[PDB]
DNA sequence: GGCTTTCGTCAACCCTTTGCTTATCTTCCCT
């Protein structure tokens, strides 16, 4: 009687950001874009470490990739292209029964709120991760379908109602609940100040030889699409004891805090999609969490 | 007095890289000798030897494992199991840009020879791989030995196969002298008494275990004698070079 | 015990072979024992339905014990008994199947022979052991039977890490020159 | 009476496509072909497997081959050729009794619809699964016998009537129903956008180093030839409860979705093949299905 | 009397992480 999930049931991602190239502009000269180059500086400090206090007096030489604004341009510009694709319910590897019953159990999902939180995370500048601190104003210009949309002051921890994010999110929800696609050409102008140090994505490297190795595209400082995609889907205010929005994982798990906000207490995604497939009526934000997982994608089987 | 037709840059993809049970990679000289006798059958131009070189060749997969092929449910009677994934028998696939040079003897103009080889190659299949592209074949003749080297250097750039022979066995010398092993032919084990499940009922059939020789890759210009790169069907149910063992 | 094992093998399908098309296709089941290639260090393969057979006190099937210390050549030359030679040879048969196997034409002089290439078992087992022993890493590794190789072959059942075959990639030509 | 099938009856592949080399061009300069290079990135995420709530908290590091457009070209170009080969009834392993009576029951196959669906799968962009979505405008340029056609907007899930694909299908059906060969050089111009991620073939390979390993050809992103061969034969809209075209399989089996649409309901290739041989009046659509299987080829064990 | 479907049967690893080669070039001479 229990409809088990397919062993290879997987969903493709539906929010596809590009790698976010960072340029340097002014708050006035936004047409003068010079690429933020990744430099490499050798930096000496103290050994630190929680243990081993005997070698505290010894130095610490580490070679670190840095990325800074030049001292003639005070604004950091971040360019990326977010592609919201539709058909979020057609599993590319699990189409059949389970997948399709999840679709019919998720037809009345509030796609407007999911699209609103996605477009707000793009619009409030959450895709800027550590660049936002020290920025005097973060101006987001989202060009949808040749549609300039300017945002100036949006607080990030809560999704306050405005008309421009909702205006973009109307057709973003029309794409997500239906078919087709929409492309958001996103530019972030941040008055970080003269010569402020910007924070790109850092590569994962195991061969070492360099302590911090920033993500670069032909040398220009850039951000990983995955970081932007994590920040776009940071919409999950529906876990147990929800204080801040977290990214949408199947387990509600962020790995910096070393916790899982939705595992071990029967609101991880697999339990909810098993309930929704097996005719257990989810609540509204429950369906929004499951549909946000399907928009994020992943594989849910075995 | 020798005549050759060269097809340069034969981009072929989907090559059955499984040369044998213990060799996966470049197709052996039995494959290209089979291609030569295939045109001896379809086009009628009877081919003595073929010298083949590899411009490009990548086996699909990692550096230690080949990419297996997702099998399709094509056998009869296993319906019901067709919804699940088909079981995978090992057949590595590869892509390869080759340069082929066929020893032919021809008595007509070079244009109809080029057209016949082109019409064969348009319907040919290098090692089970679809011929993606190929340059227009050109005829060159080896009147003397300097002319033989002219034909040799007309296959530039390609890495041809030269035979270096078996000292003791295949594994030992592949580690020791570091040469590559490939199928130079087959060894007949038993006569086959059941011709019902075969291509022909009248052609005599034998179960075979592939014999191997040890070979090296040398660029065609660095090969001193072009006869050491031209593989042909020897009368030991094997293939062999005209120049013998490369020294 | 060894006779116990040879007879355990014989109550079952009972095939000992040096060449087979079972490695090419697991659905094939053609097993061929060539007599001329049996030597001192000739590794020898055997087949049972689903690789069945009892183990000894050290936890080995017949495939381990017949393949170390040249034990198959010892039974083959009859240092352990001529009635054991008979038992061994009762399992050493040539079973033939050409379905799901490659069939090519090889020129034999003014005519062609349809050769069905089946892989040498000694080449697979001894090559895997030697090229892992002699540190030859210009190779590919392939698990033959699939997810559970006991339906294929006793060597595929026991050597689950995969067989070593030669990486036969040629050197590339650099385009920028 | 009751002419049985051969045990190892086999047919050769008649639609032979080449590997789809991926290049980067502009919609303006579509002659600026630039090999999309398969890059290798390393990915930090959260491990979220059906049975992993205990390990959800910890991270998950995967090295993955990616392939993205460069940020100066907004168009993905796809290169392949498709060679349609005649003699679709000449079995190379099956005997001359079952295969010839199979053939003489199949001259009444309307090859025009088969060729129309083959060239429409070529032209609509069916060979471009995950990168035809998110494309602003697709454009297929088919060159055959020094004559060139262009297709802008062809919906891929149904075969609507247009004179250009039918005009190519005239010579493709002439080759398939007759002799010889024909070759269509296909140029896919897909306006994905600036730096949009492209989707080459992933490989079925045991790779300890790379969790996801893409298919490259000299590093250049490429797609598998049998992948495009699966795309071209995705014409089967004639199975039981037919909604979407599936690939022409002997059992109508998509193992990707875990469902075989022609297995068990007496509409697979073997039952219709025996009905065609043994004089049972085969329907037109089953006739075209059996002919499409013979065009695809395969060995048939039984 | 096969014959075709589905369920039961039988298993168990020690792995290693780039080169293979390495490109087709001017002396005499007289017109």
């Amino acid at each position: 009687t229990k409809l088990k999930a397919p062993a290879v049931l997987a969903y493709s991602r539906k929010i596809n950001p590009t790698n976010a190239l960072m340029f340097a502009v002014n708050w006035s000269d936004r047409d003068n874009t010079t690429a933020v180059m990744v430099g490499t500086k050798t930096v000496a400090g103290t050994q630190s470490v929680r243990g081993n206090p005997n070698d505290a007096d010894k130095g610490n030489i580490q070679t670190v990739n840095f990325a800074n604004l030049p001292h003639n341009k005070n604004t950091l510009l971040v360019k990326y292209n977010v592609k919201f694709v539709g058909d979020v319910f057609k599993a590319e590897l699990g189409g059949g029964e389970y997948s399709n019953t999840l679709q019919t159990a998720l037809e009345n999902t509030d796609f407007g709120t999911l699209a609103y939180r996605y477009v707000y995370n793009i619009a409030a500048g959450r895709t800027l991760w550590r660049n936002r601190v020290g920025a005097e104003s973060i101006e987001t210009v989202i060009t949808v379908n040749d549609q300039t949309f300017t945002f100036s002051d949006l607080l990030v921890n809560e999704f306050d109602e405005d008309v421009d994010v909702a205006e973009i999110a109307d057709m973003v929800a029309g794409v997500l609940s239906g078919e087709g696609f929409v492309t958001l050409k996103v530019e972030h102008y941040m008055l970080l100040g003269e010569g402020s140090e910007v924070f790109p994505s850092q590569e994962f490297v195991e061969n070492s030889k360099l302590s911090k190795q920033l993500f670069d595209l032909n040398g220009q400082a850039a951000m990983h699409d995955q970081k932007i995609g994590n920040a776009i889907r940071t919409i999950d205010t529906w876990y147990e004891d929800a204080t801040t929005p977290i990214a949408v994982e199947p387990y509600g798990s962020v790995v910096r805090n070393g916790v899982a906000y939705r595992a071990g207490n029967k609101t991880d995604l697999f339990t909810l999609m098993d309930g929704a497939v097996n005719g257990k009526s989810l609540t509204e934000e429950d369906q929004m969490f499951v549909t946000a997982n399907l928009i994020r994608g992943g594989v849910f089987g075995g | 007095m020798r005549k050759f037709i060269i097809v340069k840059n034969v981009k072929v993809d989907g090559i059955n890289a499984k040369s044998s049970d213990i060799t996966v990679g470049m197709p052996p000289a039995t494959t290209f000798c089979g291609l030569g006798e295939t045109m001896s059958i379809k086009t009628g131009i009877v081919v003595k030897a073929v010298s083949y070189g590899s411009v490009k060749f990548e086996v699909r997969g990692s550096r230690f494992n080949t990419s297996v092929t997702k099998f399709a449910w094509q056998d009869r009677g296993n319906g019901g199991k067709a919804n699940n994934n088909s079981p995978i028998q090992p057949k590595p696939l590869a892509d390869g840009v080759f340069t082929l040079c066929f020893e032919v003897e021809w008595e007509d103009c070079a244009e109809v020879l080029v057209d016949k080889v082109t019409n064969f190659i348009n319907t040919a299949r290098i090692a089970g791989g679809t011929i993606a592209s190929f340059n227009k074949p050109f005829v060159k003749v080896a009147k003397d030995a300097e002319e033989l080297a002219s034909v040799k250097n007309a296959m530039m750039p390609c890495y041809v196969v030269v035979d270096c022979g078996v000292e003791v066995n295949i594994f030992e010398d592949a580690v020791n002298r570091k040469l590559q092993p490939m199928v130079n032919g087959y060894k007949k084990l038993e006569k086959i008494v059941d011709n019902k499940h075969m291509r022909d009922k009248f052609t005599p059939a034998y179960l075979a275990t592939p014999t191997y020789t040890m070979i090296g890759y040398k660029m065609v210009s660095n090969v001193d004698n072009f006869d050491q790169a031209l593989w042909q069907y020897g009368e030991n149910t094997k293939v062999k070079t005209i120049g013998g063992i490369y020294n | 015990m060894i006779k116990e094992m040879i007879e355990d093998f014989i109550s079952k399908g009972g095939l000992i072979f040096t060449h087979s098309g079972r490695y090419t296709n697991t659905n094939n089941s053609c097993f061929i024992f060539n007599k001329n290639d049996i030597g001192v260090d000739t590794k020898v393969d055997m087949y049972t339905p689903k690789s069945a057979g009892i183990k000894n006190e050290e936890g080995e099937n017949l495939w381990q014990v017949l393949n170390k210390a040249n034990m198959f050549y010892r039974i083959y030359s009859g240092e352990l008994g001529e009635e054991l030679q008979y038992l061994l040879k009762s399992c050493c048969t040539a079973k033939e199947d050409v379905t799901t196997l490659p069939q090519i034409y090889f020129k034999n002089g003014e005519g062609y022979d349809i050769l069905v290439p089946i892989g040498n078992a000694h080449n697979l087992i001894s090559g895997t052991e030697y090229l892992w022993e002699h540190k030859y890493y210009n190779t590919f590794t392939q698990k033959l039977g699939g997810s559970n190789p006991q339906n294929c072959t006793h060597a595929c059942n026991k050597m689950r890490g995969g067989f070593k075959q030669f990486n036969c990639t040629p050197p590339q030509v650099e385009d920028n020159y």
